[PDB]
């Protein structure tokens, strides 16, 4: 345990849609339903600095590279705003979607690529050298959550159709289907090996699906239990921990699931958040949990 | 220096057993395919 | 309450400094004469180092049917083959210890030589089916 | 060297032969002078076989002996009863507190061994675990490394 | 108390044979996958 016992992060005036740790872990950039962003440094007594502004909705996804000096948030106005950690400075804006964004990713390694999903039904690959979409596709249903896998050759799709997609951005074809859930999908996240994306959903249950170039081809490799979604419809993100032992993923009743990875066992069952849980988070380096919510406090819990 | 060992040799001697079926764990195995 | 040289209950026990235990004031006494030094320890010792210590004193019950005649007869009789055929009794399981030693070592060797053995057979039959 | 006892759950005659056929493989006086003469011949040194017998009709001397013994005795007597009469049960006492003192140290030795051996116990199941850990990752390779070969 | 020293000492050295033994067998995996990979480029 570092300098962590469950202290209190606060400043929000609205629900906090997602938080992710520095890359470093060191400090903490979070945003959500404000239309803010908020940095507090994790170490020494948890206190903010820099504050990221220019966005018209809410700070939907927020994201950060595998070195985390780049990152870049998706926004509810359909315009995505790229902010570097250092200077927090508006530098790379990229507008090419009719509807809301729902969420964005940033490839690590390979050339710098960030992907897009909206309320259009479609997804768009950016080249923030470019200021124009590289790839659209087409879907027909809203796109809720997208990821990257760690070759930077997929592209991993969740929408409302109940149904995971995988693109091939040689082909640009439809080249997988994942069938599981009975309802629509909120948060996606790979692991940080490329070897497994973990998703929440609206049928009641949190499932990790195994990405291969061999596969079994029933891909339904876990299922866990206990997150519960309800009325709201709040979209849910889950994460992986850095070394892809604990799986954490929020929920509407106010509890921070995390199972452990290997057996499935549900590890934690934290309380201490009244509004439903939007983004659990964990540290890069020591076992500390960033917990966000809709009651506009985060807590700071350690393992 | 009597009781260190015979403890001692009866611990060793078990590695040996985990070892003699692991080793033979891995010639039908290899020989099957 | 017992002396740690003989296995004797002491008349007049008295503790070292350097390592606490008692020993029977004679018996130590001895000991530092012939090598001074704590016999247990193996620690510096001398004769005005020790420290004798106090008791309420300790009580035999001489049997009622005694006398001189058994006293000098029967009963130094059996303290003499009682020291006798212990001591020799005694220097035959000293004997059988050491021999019994040359068994578990030998014996030990043996089962590390199989190990050894069986450690080269193994992974290479594990490597065997990587390959 | 290694070899984990608590973990180790899961033939002795099997392992027997094994080894057995590695096996077919490979400072006082006089005092001590007299003391282990009379051990290694397994024979007492004859006391005064002589008070106990005697005969009716030197004898002077041996009567004389006699009644000053007979004197003794009663002196020694009255002064064994005098000394076993209160002091009869002084030895019991302190050899009760004799007793006690070594069972604690019975009890002291007990502690001290059982909180090791469960220390021991829970190490093992630590790494037995890990053990497993690395068996299961083991042979996932060994299939994934030929389901790679297969579609080559 | 030396018994404890040893069953210590089997800890130590166990795991990390295994460690190093799982690491190898990562690798064999981590390109096994590649090949497989590369079937899509040629199609």
């Amino acid at each position: 345990s570092l300098q962590a016992p469950i202290m209190l992060l606060s400043g929000h005036e609205g629900e906090v849609y997602c938080c992710k740790f520095h890359p470093n872990g060191s400090t903490l950039a979070s945003a959500g339903f404000d239309r803010l962003i908020l940095l507090w440094n994790v170490y020494g007594d948890c206190d903010n600095y820099a504050t990221l502004k220019g966005h018209s909705g809410a700070v939907m996804e927020l994201h950060y590279n595998t070195d985390g000096s780049m990152l870049f948030s998706a926004s509810t106005d359909k315009t995505v705003a790229v902010w570097d950690s250092e200077t927090g400075e508006r530098v790379k804006r990229l507008k090419g979607h009719t509807s809301f964004v729902n969420s964005c990713y940033p490839a690590r390694r390979g050339p710098q690529l960030v992907c897009t999903g909206s309320d259009d039904g479609t997804v768009k690959l950016w080249d923030i050298r470019k200021k124009a979409a590289i790839q659209t596709f087409q879907n027909t249903y809203q796109v809720l959550a997208v990821t990257f896998n760690d070759t930077s050759d997929q592209i991993i799709s969740g929408g409302i159709d109940n149904d995971i997609k995988v693109w091939d951005l040689r082909q640009n074809k439809l080249t997988y289907t994942m069938r599981g859930h009975a309802d629509s999908v909120t948060g996606l996240s790979l692991s940080s090996e490329g070897s497994y994306l973990l998703s929440n959903a609206m049928d009641n249950t949190v499932r990790v699906w195994d990405v291969r170039p061999f596969a079994p081809k029933e891909r339904c490799v876990k299922i866990f239990q206990g997150n519960v979604h309800n009325f709201e419809k709040n979209l849910l993100r889950c994460s992986w921990s850095p070394d892809g032992s604990k799986i954490a993923a929020g929920s509407a009743d106010r509890f921070v699931y995390v199972w452990d990875t290997t057996s499935r066992r549900i590890l934690y069952k934290l309380p201490g958040h009244a509004g439903s849980i939007n983004e659990v988070a964990f540290h890069p380096d020591e076992p500390i949990i960033i917990s966000a919510s809709s009651d506009k406090r985060l807590y700071m819990g350690e393992i | 220096e009597l009781s260190h060992a015979l403890y001692q040799h009866d611990a060793a001697c078990r590695v040996i057993a985990r070892l003699t079926k692991e080793v033979t764990a891995a010639r039908e195995a290899l020989a099957t395919l | 309450l017992i002396c740690s040289i003989s296995n004797e209950v002491p008349e007049h026990p008295c503790v070292s400094p350097v390592s606490n235990h008692v020993y029977e004031r004679r018996l130590i006494e001895k000991y530092i004469a012939e090598n001074g030094t704590d016999p247990i320890n193996n620690q510096p010792l001398s004769e005005e180092q020790l420290i004798d210590i106090k008791v309420a004193h300790p009580i035999r019950p001489k049997p009622p049917s005694a006398t001189s005649i058994p006293a000098i007869l029967k009963a130094l009789q059996d303290e003499w083959d009682a020291v006798m055929l212990h001591s020799f009794t005694l220097r035959q399981q000293l004997q059988t210890t050491r021999q019994e030693l040359s068994h578990a070592l030998y014996q030990h060797d043996a089962a590390c030589r199989v190990i050894a053995r069986l450690t080269k057979e193994v992974t290479a039959a594990r490597e065997a089916l990587a390959t | 060297v290694d070899a984990l006892p608590y973990f180790d759950q899961g033939v002795r005659e099997a392992a027997a032969a094994l080894v057995e056929e590695e096996t077919r493989r490979y400072t006082d006086i006089m005092r001590n002078e007299f003391e282990r003469l009379a051990a290694r011949q397994p024979i007492e040194l004859l006391s005064m076989k002589r008070y106990e017998l005697p005969a009716p009709s030197e004898c002077v001397n041996n009567s004389m002996a006699q009644l000053e013994h007979q004197a003794v005795r009663i002196e020694n007597l009255e002064l064994m009863s005098q000394h076993g009469c209160n002091a009869w049960k002084v030895y019991n006492e302190n050899l009760v507190h004799m007793i006690e003192h070594a069972q604690k140290e019975l009890q002291k030795l007990r502690k001290h061994i059982q909180d090791l051996n469960w220390q021991r116990k829970n190490m093992q199941l630590t790494a037995g675990s890990k053990l497993r850990e690395m068996e299961s990752n083991w042979v996932s390779l060994v299939s994934k490394n030929y389901e790679i070969e297969r579609t080559i | 108390e030396e018994l404890k020293k040893h069953e210590d000492s089997a800890i130590p050295r166990r795991l990390e044979c295994l460690k190093e033994d799982v690491q190898r067998q990562q690798e064999r995996e981590k390109e096994l996958q590649h090949r497989y990979a590369d079937l899509l480029l040629e199609k």
